């Protein structure tokens, strides 16, 4: 055939990909973590606009921090060699290198170490996303007038 | 308006 | 005949800066969540995944900024945070 590039990731597998999408809005009273009213918004329309790029979406809500290490650990278990990609999407709170399950934190790292290049082999070589809403500290941006 |  | 860095290919989009708060309207939904939906309908046809997100960190950054009646809290913005180690251009389109 002609001349290739290389430059774009293959995205003309079978399927494009999970994207996992974890709403947690109530949390655990003994935590003192309020309820993140709104969320629920955000879940509906990531589902319908990864729905509509042809994504598998699967909605999870109110996960400890048990539930949240598991579903990450069990989905990189599975069989992606069909997919062309990997979407994760956390809605909570957090502070820098965190998300909070609904009983406690866990650290973003644990997270996305079940999908490194060696540990996720269906996934080597293919674009894994994480979109994360939550705080990354408690500062302000005071903004500037143009 | 909320913050997270 | 080489090896990839286990890092690779994975891309973080953040929804504010290292440090800082994220903003969600409790009616709305989040700042970053709402421009990144409309951003992705708009432009998941056209545009290279980057530069998706790029768009989003503008519509954050110019059209959202919280009322409060704590004087701590009030007006004030937010920059979403793009982290990519990808190795390749991302289209969610092909063919």
């Amino acid at each position: 055939s002609g001349i290739s590039l290389d430059n774009s990731y293959k995205m003309d597998y079978p399927e494009m990909g999970l994207c996992i999408i974890i709403n947690n809005k109530n949390f655990h009273k003994s935590t003192g973590m309020t309820s993140r009213s709104g969320t629920d918004v955000d879940a509906a329309n990531l589902r319908e606009t990864f729905r509509n790029l042809k994504y598998e979406v699967r909605n999870k809500n109110d996960l400890t921090r048990e539930e949240i290490v598991e579903l990450m650990r069990d989905v990189s278990k599975e069989d992606h060699s069909k997919r062309s990609s990997f979407v994760c999407v956390l809605l909570s709170h957090g502070e820098e290198g965190i998300i909070f399950g609904t009983n406690g934190p866990v650290d973003l790292k644990k997270i996305t170490n079940f999908f490194r290049g060696d540990r996720c082999r269906s996934l080597t070589g293919k674009p894994k996303l994480f979109i994360i809403q939550a705080c990354r500290g408690t500062e302000l941006d005071c903004g500037i007038e143009t | 308006d909320e913050v997270d | 005949c080489h090896k990839i860095p286990v890092e690779a290919d994975f891309l973080y989009a953040y929804s504010t800066a290292p440090g800082y708060y994220s903003w969600r309207n409790s009616k709305d939904g989040s700042w970053f969540i709402q421009s990144l939906c409309a951003m992705l309908k708009q432009y998941a046809d056209k545009l290279e995944f980057m530069h998706i997100l790029t768009r989003v960190n503008r519509k954050v950054a110019d059209e959202f900024e919280d009322f409060s009646f704590d004087a701590t809290f009030h007006a004030k913005k937010q920059i979403p945070c793009i982290v990519s180690m990808l190795t390749k251009e991302l289209y969610f389109y092909h063919h």
